[PDB]
C-alpha cells in the first residue's frame, strides 16, 4: 500500500502545461466521430436489404 | 511529454522563445517505469534497475 496509491499522479508532470491544447483537441475529433462512425454504419445496413434480394436472386432460380 | 494508456496523438508545448540556429531534430522513446523523475538519486516509484 505504502508504494501503491503514489505512482499515479507525480508521472503527468511534464503533461501537466498542456491542459487547454487537449481538452479542445478531444471535442472536434468526436465530431469526426459522429460523421465517420455514421457514413460506416451506413454502409451496413444497406447490406441489408442487397443481401436480402441476393436471398430471392438464389433461393428463386436454384429452385429452378 | 508521456504517452499514457492506449496512445497515439500527442502535440508539442513551448512557444515564447527565439528560434537561433539549429543543427537536426531528433526523437526517442522511454518507459516511465524505466527512467526515473532527474534531480533526486532515490525515488520511490523507480523499482527497474534495469
Amino acid at each position: 500500500t505504502a508504494r501503491g496509491i503514489v505512482t499515479d499522479f507525480a508521472f503527468l508532470s511534464p503533461l501537466a502545461s498542456s491542459a487547454a491544447s487537449r481538452s479542445s483537441a478531444r471535442d472536434d475529433k468526436l465530431t469526426a466521430l459522429l460523421a465517420q462512425l455514421d457514413s460506416l454504419t451506413r454502409e451496413l445496413n444497406v447490406v441489408s436489404q442487397q443481401l436480402l434480394d441476393l436471398r430471392q436472386q438464389v433461393s428463386a432460380l436454384k429452385a429452378s | 511529454y508521456p504517452i499514457p494508456a492506449n496512445a497515439t496523438n500527442v502535440p508539442i508545448s513551448i512557444p515564447s522563445r527565439n528560434w537561433a540556429a539549429f543543427r537536426g531534430w531528433a526523437f526517442t522513446r522511454l518507459k516511465t517505469k524505466e527512467t526515473p523523475s532527474l534531480g533526486s538519486g532515490y525515488d520511490p516509484y523507480y523499482t527497474y534497475s534495469g
